[PDB]
């Protein structure tokens, strides 16, 4: 019905895709072809929306099904929660110019798995944590985004 | 972290967890009497150091 | 015992000649197995109570048998020992000094054995020598002496290996060569590669008496400080140990001098490049890297000692600046052209200095001052102290807490590994484990760098590291001595992949490794740190001393025996980015960081975006190869720019050019646009430009014009093909051994042939190719063999070719030789070529001779899909993918038209007529309007076999050639008024349409042909056939040039009454004559073809009659069983052909001069595929067809076929046992789908027979047409219903009606004056016994009965109201003399009485005669009365099939014969039984009943023997030589008893076949192959009601 | 073992089809007239079919069994016991119908 445009506009879930890592690669290539940026000049930026805002910026890639195992998202700011497996609706995937700046101490590298068992590292997401929270606690609590 | 226990580790994230535990335990700070082996044990309790 | 006593008087020793001009015994199989059979026979007969025939003779024969066994058992072992030890004691020199006592002992033993051999030579009788006294005792004494002396030789070898520990690396034969060829040191020089680490040759004096120095494979040379002379040290072990010690000492001295020199360079800054290069050239690469490491480590240590107080001027900054200056100097130096050895040294220096930089730059400049700090202690620190007198103690390497030393063993120049953090931690953990006396066991996905990291660590410490590869490269017999050598020299071991070993090997080597590890770790006991008694393990049942330097490494991808002894590290993810960056920087590339950062994700995408094929390799090895190629390209561009510094060449274009030039040949057609899309993504705004090669392109164009091929350039036709040829040339230049891979139907062979012609024309180097097909030839005959006794080497085909090229006879290097391997690659034979394809470039024959191919020779393979090839073979050589999209259809048409316009078919009027035809047909082929549309349409329809474009077009081209020949003949018949242009145009156009119809979709059903015809009607404007209700397929293009239906060309024949349904009588019909025309068309061009059709559809008869119709065709009938081998074809040649060498080459032609021999092949698809999916005889026949010849295994000579054509026939591939033919073979042979004859065709072909038989009685002649119509029409209804899906045996063929006609004629043969109802009742009886007994349901049988009555009424209405004669419709010839119909009760009483007599006089269990038994007895009796009555008893086991068959055979007097099948029944015994029954059936006339059970069929080959025995009536592949001669004598005698003449062998064989036809009925008893279902009458012998 | 104890008086022999001396043992037992216990009947030897079918050719005071070529006398009380050790095997109808 729409060819290329709808293939980007659709909020395809990440749990059901057969090779979602290939989907991430394809999205990266699409963003590179946009503005002819080099593939290595691109790094993933993740913002969690709600109520299906779908305010795509020609680089955002709305995805659903991601499950944050161990904490909650509060306006893209993490917070440790005892209640586990908080659903994340429409975690927009953006790619921007990597400025090679030093990431501040309020960021964490969350491994994104597909299965409930953790044996397939699709990609990594850098979230901003709450002021009181620290990376050590997140690392030891075992937080990890899960597609299924 | 690299040999011994680190040899079995395969992916980066469990290696990061191993590094976190090793640095949190294996330090000169642990010599202090009021060193927490684990913080927020059942919330109010905390494992002290003998 | 009669056979046993007569066979023992004729055995011969079968003496042969030996290399020492002596006599030997051959044929152990014949002289053991038959003797054992005689022992079994005598033991059984004496055991059996029927021994009252011979009593004392049996015991005498038995003791003679045991004497023969004892004598021969001792003799064979004595002979093997004698020949082996004679070779050892004669071939090896210096034996007079090497233990002369055993030399004289073997002299005595050999003298006695040769005396015994002279005795047996005078008496070549088996028992004449047995009766000689003292033979057995002397033989036993000789065996004992040989055993003792062999033990002495073994202990001498072990002693010598213990003397020089490195001798444990070589085998016994190689060690014997080393210890014997002391004078010929050049023999020793080849063995040095295995024993030592890097040295490959020892530089000797001019007179070869003083060991001046050593060298290596690369060219690096080390001059000894103190030469050792073999003169005063004659013993090999002595002076070899001296050479080892001198190598250590020289390495130490050179290291000390290089350290002293490098202190001057490293004092401060301002290094002079001129003197730096001199220092690098002066010292070896190993020593250079060591000196750099030592200088850097000591400088950093001194700086840290200064910094220990605090900020003491930061000399670490000065050290970093000095390192940066040296790195800049090296980066500049690599840009300038350097010698390859200096280049390698400089690259090693660059990578090591990069590591030394990075360490200080990052880890150390973070405020570290203490010299005992771990972050400094972590790095590998070198400490050189030349004060120590001992050679092995001066250099000390310490990593973390470990303190190793440096064994000074020369490593040549080995490529180093960039110190990635993964490799850093690998060194850390391996060193830590080795300090704790535990071997390291890294693991991870293959191709990540485990073995290479271990080897690099071993080379760092100077340890000699052995790598034992896993797949098919383990030799457990040598593993023990390998471990002994490692433990006795202090070398290393690194198993490439330990889990690949199977369980037994894994457990054995794991136990050995556990013992080794326990012995090693005994050296570090807390209370036994001071080792007084050296630690000794147990290997090979001896206490091998353990050296502390020794270490064992294993890599996973872990055993329980080694869990507590081995440490493990995971290197799953290597660091490709840093490796790429450092490699690019070491190659002179500027901004290498960005290039690496771009290239690594590009390869990661290439593992992701592109497809998945085995030949693809995006691993770490390929990346490094691409990087070194890019460095070469950059240096070449710099050099080219110089001849018209210059640090402005864009690097990205160079990198992508290297990537493309290396990788594009391996890409498939689909991947190339994907590759360029990935390049545009990762490397945006960067373009790749092809190498022009304009000098080669002109010669390529000229060759294409002279080879009738189409040349192109870029986007035009042939551009892809010529680009593929250019890439093939590139791969030829880069390496040797390339394989060209692509789907069958591309220009693979043409590419290399054209490129060879272009190279010969351009460079002037003559090119002679050697196309060898290895699948057809035996691998043992492909390479050669050693006979067990003489051990004489007879070189194979490939071995002979390689020896001829290497031998200084003709064209050794002035001519380029291209050994092209045509066929399919698989491990069996490429195992030998593995050693030739790699960098070793050597061929180790089983005899032991090593053959290295000269540089000009290129070993190319041409295969089709590359799916059964080992990854080792694929990786060892480059390849180019010939996609099917390369060979364009329009270019096929252009080549065809050019060849037609150029080559005369009858090799000027022929050329003129060809050119006229080509001009006429031009607007169809080249234009994409008719032929391409038809081609795609035919591809999208269904065909009996897979559709290949090349076959489908070659058939079309062949028929066009035949059309041109037809026009030429038309002009020949009418000289005046020749073929005019308008008649030519019409004829050629309509014949073109006809040839499209029979080439395209010519192997499909009638409906598919009609669909093709309708599409053609839609897509053409030429004159179509007028009638639109008749298929276009039906018509024929007349020589006049108009559509004439084929039916008008169908004649009528009147076969004689005594030849009705005869073995070979074809009656012309539409399909028959049409296919006859097609077979003539293809046979004119000598084009092999195979008729594919359902069983019994009129294929063998049609093709056989077509062949014998031609006056110049001699037909030899071959049967292709499952076990059919090329040896069958070779035997056919040796029988019906003769070899002549009078032409330029040997030529094979039929013995009958001027006769075109044809080797008809029964079931060409029947031969089974081997376990690599290739049929040996199919590849052999493809070799004969394509290249027109093969290689004689006798003398390895190419012999070309003359006057030999191959034609075959086969069932559809979907049938069981029908393996589809290879696509390569399929393109050569077009196929014609011979479907079951249509209704009207059956009516005509069988009305002929009906009239023929009814002519016997004139009254019934008027009913022939209604009878034929009723028969064929009833068969019609029986054919729509009762298909094979309901029951596997419900198959119907036009053979059933042949049996019908033959049966009716047999019934009427003695009868006369039959009324119409009589003929109808006989017809009904035959219909019941052929179409109703086969059924399994009563409803089916009643339906058949109703249809029989209905068709009888509708076809002829003048029969009485009686159905046939009555309901039972019974026939018996016992009640009366003729085959008169009988009643029910009288027949029942007669059968009951005779059955009572039967079970009274032959059987022991009473038989009851109920209705089913009576009916089945009647059916089997009818079957036996008819010659070639073959019966298929299908029914439950133990229901009386065999008993009833025996009963009816006894009643009719047929002698009963059956096969005594046992567990170890073989094909030869079954063929012998077939010969016996045929002999009793052909000669000595005897009606034989051949009752085979389903369990009696032990092998499928027996079923094939039955298939060829039943339909044909004889087994062509059964009579051979002496059997043939004896059977010929018996046949000729039996001919004159019965009243015939001897005449010739051919007519006597015909008569023997007729006698088997009349006197052999085979009955098959089966429990509930479609071909076997036909040609046998099926009887549903259901379970008891 | 029950059969072994029962027919130990008759010297019943234990053997299997896998044994290469199976044919020789069968010939010896059949000639002497001793019972035979052939286990491992999964790989049934078709040479036993003449014995199982009881094809007794009592001709000229010589009862014989057509074992291969050399027919041997059928001694009375030739009881060949067949046995196996697995309970899951689908025997061919030829062997199944000839045994209890
Ligand atoms: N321009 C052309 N270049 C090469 N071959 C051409 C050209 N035009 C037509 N052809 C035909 O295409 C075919 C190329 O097949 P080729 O003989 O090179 O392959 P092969 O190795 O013998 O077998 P296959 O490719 O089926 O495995 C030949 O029949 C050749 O006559
Ligand atoms: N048109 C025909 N004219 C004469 N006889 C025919 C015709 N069609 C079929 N037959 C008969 O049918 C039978 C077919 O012969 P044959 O057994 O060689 O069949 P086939 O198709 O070659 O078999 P298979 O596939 O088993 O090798 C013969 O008995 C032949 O006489
Ligand atoms: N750290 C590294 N630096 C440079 N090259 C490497 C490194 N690790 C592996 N390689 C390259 O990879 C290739 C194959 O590695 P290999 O040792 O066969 O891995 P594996 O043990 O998994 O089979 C080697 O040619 C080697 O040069
Ligand atoms: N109609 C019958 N009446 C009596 N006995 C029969 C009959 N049919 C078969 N038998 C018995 O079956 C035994 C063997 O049958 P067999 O011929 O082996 O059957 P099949 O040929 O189906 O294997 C014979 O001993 C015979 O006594």
């Amino acid at each position: 019905s729409g060819g290329a445009k709808e293939l980007k506009n659709i909020h395809v879930c990440l749990g059901g895709l057969f090779v979602p890592e290939a989907y991430i690669t394809a999205t990266r290539q699409y963003v590179a072809q946009a503005n002819s940026w080099s593939l290595e000049e691109l790094c993933l930026e993740v913002n969690v929306t709600t109520s299906q805002g779908a305010t795509l910026d020609a680089c955002s890639f709305g995805v659903t099904g991601l499950k944050l195992q161990g904490a909650t998202c509060n306006n893209n700011k993490l917070s440790l929660s005892n209640a586990i497996s908080t659903a994340l609706p429409l975690t927009q995937l953006r790619w921007v110019k990597q400025t090679n700046t030093e990431k501040k101490a309020s960021v964490v590298t969350l491994p994104v798995y597909l299965n409930f068992t953790r044996a397939d590292l699709i990609f990594t997401v850098d979230f901003e944590i709450a002021t009181k929270e620290d990376p050590r606690s997140f690392y030891e609590r075992g937080v990890a985004v899960l597609c299924t | 972290a690299q040999s011994i226990y680190g040899g079995r580790v395969d992916n980066e994230f469990d290696q990061r967890l191993l590094n976190t535990f090793l640095e949190r335990l294996f330090t000169t700070r642990s010599f202090d009497s009021e060193f927490k082996l684990a913080c927020k044990v059942d919330g109010h309790k905390d494992i002290q150091m003998p | 015992l009669k056979q046993i006593r007569e066979v023992w008087n004729t055995y011969e020793l079968d003496l042969v000649n030996y290399q020492n001009k002596c006599r030997l015994i051959r044929g152990w199989d014949d002289l053991f197995n038959k003797v054992k059979e005689h022992i079994n026979s005598v033991s059984a007969m004496k055991l059996s109570p029927y021994y009252k025939v011979f009593e004392e003779d049996a015991l005498s024969w038995e003791d003679k048998l045991n004497r023969i066994m004892a004598l021969f058992d001792v003799w064979i072992d004595v002979q093997r020992r004698w020949v082996y030890l004679e070779g050892i004691f004669t071939g090896s020199a210096d034996i007079k000094h090497l233990l002369p006592v055993e030399t004289q002992r073997f002299q005595s033993i050999s003298t006695e054995f040769l005396a015994l051999m002279k005795k047996v030579s005078k008496s070549p009788l088996v028992m004449d020598v047995l009766n000689i006294q003292g033979v057995q005792r002397s033989l036993e004494r000789l065996a004992d002496l040989l055993g003792k002396i062999q033990k002495a030789l073994g202990e001498y070898l072990e002693r010598e290996r213990s003397s020089f520990p490195r001798f444990y690396f070589v085998g016994d034969e190689d060690l014997l060569e080393i210890i014997g060829n002391s004078k010929n040191v050049a023999k020793l020089q080849k063995h040095f590669k295995k024993m030592f680490a890097g040295v490959s040759s020892i530089i000797l004096n001019e007179d070869n008496s003083v060991v001046l120095g050593i060298s290596s494979r690369e060219g690096e040379e080390v001059m000894f400080k103190t030469p050792v002379s073999i003169t005063e040290h004659p013993k090999i072990n002595e002076w070899l140990t001296l050479v080892e010690k001198e190598m250590r000492v020289t390495l130490a001295k050179l290291l000390a001098e290089s350290v002293t020199e490098v202190e001057i360079f490293g004092k401060a800054t301002s290094i002079d490049p001129n003197t730096y290069i001199t220092w690098i050239d002066k010292y070896q690469a190993q020593l250079v890297v060591l000196s750099a490491q030592i200088a850097w480590s000591e400088n950093v240590e001194t700086a840290l000692s200064s910094m220990g107080g605090g900020g003491d001027a930061a000399p670490l900054h000065s050290v970093l600046s000095n390192v940066e200056v040296t790195l800049n100097v090296l980066a500049d130096s690599v840009l300038m052209e350097q010698p390859p050895l200096r280049r390698r040294k400089l690259e090693h220096l660059i990578t090591e200095l990069v590591h030394q930089r990075d360490v200080t730059r990052s880890l150390i400049k973070s405020k570290i001052d203490n010299a005992k700090s771990f972050e400094w202690l972590s790095q590998m620190r070198f400490y050189f102290d030349p004060k120590q007198t001992d050679v092995l103690q001066q250099l000390s390497i310490q990593m973390a807490n470990a303190k190793f030393n440096y064994g000074f063993e020369y490593l040549g120049v080995q490529d180093k590994l960039v110190q990635t953090p993964l490799t850093d931690r690998c060194y850390l953990t391996m060193t830590q484990a080795l300090e704790a006396r535990l071997g390291g066991s890294p693991f991870g996905p293959a191709g990540t760098g485990k073995t290479e990291s271990v080897k690099a660590l071993g080379h760092q410490l100077g340890r000699f590291v052995l790598v034992f590869n896993c797949d098919e490269t383990f030799d457990f017999q040598a593993m023990g001595r390998i471990f002994v050598g490692l433990c006795q020299v202090g070398a290393w071991g690194c198993f490439d992949e330990f889990n690949r070993l199977e369980e037994r090997m894994l457990s054995a080597v794991s136990q050995q490794v556990q013992c080794i590890q326990e012995a090693l770790r005994e050296h570090s006991n807390p209370n036994y740190d001071k080792t007084s008694a050296p630690i000794t393990c147990e290997l090979l049942n001896k206490q091998v001393k353990v050296s502390p330097d020794m270490a064992i490494f294993i890599t996973m991808n872990l055993p329980d025996n080694l869990k507590k002894l081995f440490r493990s590290l995971a290197m799953t993810k290597p660091d490709r980015q840093l490796i790429a960056q450092v490699m690019l920087y070491s190659q002179g590339f500027r901004t290498a960081e960005v290039l690496a950062n771009k290239i690594v994700p590009f390869f990661k995408l290439c593992d992701e975006q592109l497809s998945s094929q085995s030949h693809y390799d995006f691993g770490l090895r390929a990346l490094k190869s691409v990087l070194v190629s890019a460095g070469n390209v950059k240096r070449e561009r710099i050099q080219k720019i110089k001849r018209e510094i210059a640090e402005n060449l864009p690097e990205q274009e160079i990198l992508i050019q290297s990537v493309c030039e290396t990788m594009v040949p391996k890409l498939v057609a689909e991947d190339i646009p994907l590759l360029f899309s990935l390049l545009s993504d990762v490397f945006p705004g960067v373009q790749y430009h092809r190498g022009e090669m304009t000098a080669l392109r002109e010669e390529l164009k000229k060759v294409c014009q002279e080879m009738y091929l189409t040349y192109g350039d870029g986007e035009e036709v042939g551009g892809m093909w010529v680009e593929k040829v250019l890439q093939l040339y590139q791969i030829t230049q880069i390496n040797h051994g390339l394989m060209m891979v692509g789907p069958s139907g591309s220009g693979k062979s043409m590419a290399w042939r054209v490129l060879l012609k272009a190279l010969e024309r351009l460079e002037g180097v003559e090119g002679v190719a050697h196309i060898i097909d290895p699948k057809a030839i035996s691998k043992d005959h492909l390479y050669g063999t050693l006979d067990p006794n003489t051990r004489e080497w007879t070189d194979g085909l490939f071995t002979h070719v390689l020896r001829k090229i290497i031998d200084s006879v003709r064209g050794e290097l002035q001519k380029r030789q291209w050994i092209v391997f045509d066929g399919d690659v698989d491990p069996e034979w490429v195992e030998n070529l593995n050693s030739v394809l790699d960098d070793n470039k050597l061929l180790t024959l089983p005899n032991g001779e090593r053959l290295s191919l000269p540089p000009n020779v290129r070993i190319m393979f041409e295969v089709q899909d590359l799916k059964y090839a080992t990854l080792a073979t694929v990786s060892r050589c480059g390849m180019v993918w010939f996609s099917e999209d390369v060979l364009s259809t329009d270019m096929i048409f252009n080549n065809f038209l050019a060849r037609l316009r150029s080559i005369p078919l009858d090799d000027s009027p022929m050329l003129q007529i060809q050119r006229d035809a080509a001009t006429i047909m031009q607007p169809y082929f080249t234009s994409n309007g008719l032929v391409t549309k038809a081609l795609e349409h035919a591809f999208q329809l269904e065909h009996i076999m897979d559709l290949t474009r090349l076959r489908c077009l070659g058939s079309l081209f062949s028929m066009l050639h035949q059309a041109c020949r037809n026009v030429a003949q038309y002009n020949a018949n009418h000289p005046d008024f020749p073929m005019q242009i308008e008649q030519l145009e019409r004829y050629i156009q309509r014949y073109l349409v006809y040839a499209i119809l029979w080439s395209l979709s010519g192997d499909s059903r009638l409906k598919m042909r009609a669909e093709l015809g309708e599409y053609i009607r839609r897509i053409t404007t030429v004159p179509l056939p007028t009638a639109p209700n008749i298929p276009i397929i039906d018509y024929e293009v007349s020589i006049s040039g108009e559509w004439s239906p084929w039916q008008a060309k169908v004649p009528q024949i009147e076969v004689e009454t005594h030849k009705v349904a005869a073995p070979d009588v074809v009656v012309p019909t539409l399909d028959t004559v049409r296919h006859e025309a097609l077979l003539y068309t293809w046979l004119a061009e000598h084009k092999p073809l195979v008729l594919c059709g359902p069983p019994g559809s009129g294929k063998t008869m049609t093709l056989f009659s077509a062949l014998r119709a031609l006056p110049d065709m001699e037909v030899v009938g071959l049967n292709f069983s499952s076990a059919t081998t090329p040896e069958l074809l070779l035997k056919t040649f040796d029988h019906y052909c003769e070899y002549r060498r009078t032409p330029n080459g040997v030529v094979l032609a039929p013995v009958q001069l001027g006769k075109w021999l044809v080797l008809f092949c029964d079931e060409i698809n029947l031969p089974d595929m081997d376990k690599y999916g290739t049929q040996r005889v199919i590849s052999f026949i493809r070799q004969m067809v394509e290249h027109g010849g093969f290689y004689r295994t006798s003398d390895q000579t190419w012999v070309k076929l003359e006057r030999i054509q191959f034609v075959g026939a086969c069932n559809p591939p979907t049938d069981p046992g029908r393996k589809p033919l290879s696509h390569r073979f399929l393109r050569h042979v077009p196929v014609v789908y011979v479907d079951y004859p249509g209704p009207a065709s059956l009516t005509q072909i069988y009305g002929t027979f009906n009239r023929a038989m009814l002519r016997l009685i004139p009254s019934l002649r008027t009913y022939a047409e209604p009878l034929t119509a009723a028969m064929v029409e009833f068969y019609t209804m029986s054919q729509e219903r009762f298909t094979q899906d309901t029951q596997p045996h419900y198959i119907y063929s036009p053979r059933e009606m042949t049996r019908w006609v033959r049966g009716i004629f047999e019934a009427l043969r003695p009868l006369e004056t039959l009324p119409v109802e009589g003929l109808i009742r006989i017809w009904a009886h035959e219909a019941l016994r052929l179409f109703q007994d086969r059924l399994v349901e009563d409803e089916e049988r009643r339906w058949t009965d109703e249809n029989i009555d209905t068709v009888a009424l509708k076809h002829f209405p003048n029969i009485d109201r009686e159905k046939a004669m009555s309901r039972p419709i019974l026939y018996s010839n016992w009640l009366s003399k003729d085959y008169i119909p009988v009643d029910q009760e009288e027949l029942r009483d007669y059968v009951k009485a005779r059955l009572k007599v039967f079970y009274e006089e032959e059987l022991d269990v009473p038989l009851v005669l109920f209705n089913e038994v009576l009916d089945h007895v009647l059916r089997i009796d009818r079957i036996f009365r008819q010659p070639q009555g073959h019966l298929l008893l299908i029914g439950v086991s133990g229901a009386g099939k065999t008993t009833l068959s025996r009963f009816v055979a006894w009643m009719n007097g047929l002698s009963v014969y059956q096969i005594k099948v046992h567990r170890k029944y073989t094909g030869e015994d079954f063929d012998e039984d077939l010969r016996t029954v045929l002999r009793r059936s052909g000669c000595k006339n005897e009606k034989i009943a051949f009752i085979m059970d389903e369990s009696n069929v032990l092998d499928s080959g027996f079923l094939e023997r039955m298939n060829t025995l039943l339909a044909n009536g004889e087994v062509p592949g059964l009579f051979e030589g002496d059997e043939y001669a004896t059977l010929m004598t018996q046949c000729k005698e039996g001919a004159q008893k019965e009243g015939l003449m001897l005449d010739s062998h051919e007519e006597l064989y015909k008569w023997f076949t007729s006698q088997v036809i009349r006197n052999l009925h085979v009955v098959f008893t089966m429990n509930p192959s479609p071909a076997l279902f036909n040609r046998c009458v099926l009887n549903w012998f259901g379970d008891w009601s | 073992e029950f059969i072994m104890n029962e027919y130990k008086d008759r010297k019943i022999t234990r053997t299997s089809f896998l044994d290469d001396a199976f044919r020789k043992n069968l010939e010896s037992a059949l000639r002497f007239g001793n019972p035979l216990l052939v286990q491992d009947v999964e790989s049934y030897d078709p040479v036993l079919n003449p014995v199982l079918n009881r094809e007794v050719r009592r001709t000229g005071g010589r009862v014989l069994i057509t074992l291969g070529d050399q027919d041997i006398d059928l001694s009375p009380s030739f009881v060949i016991f067949l046995s196996t050790r697995d309970p899951t095997v689908e025997f061919p109808p030829d062997l199944c119908s000839r045994v209890t």
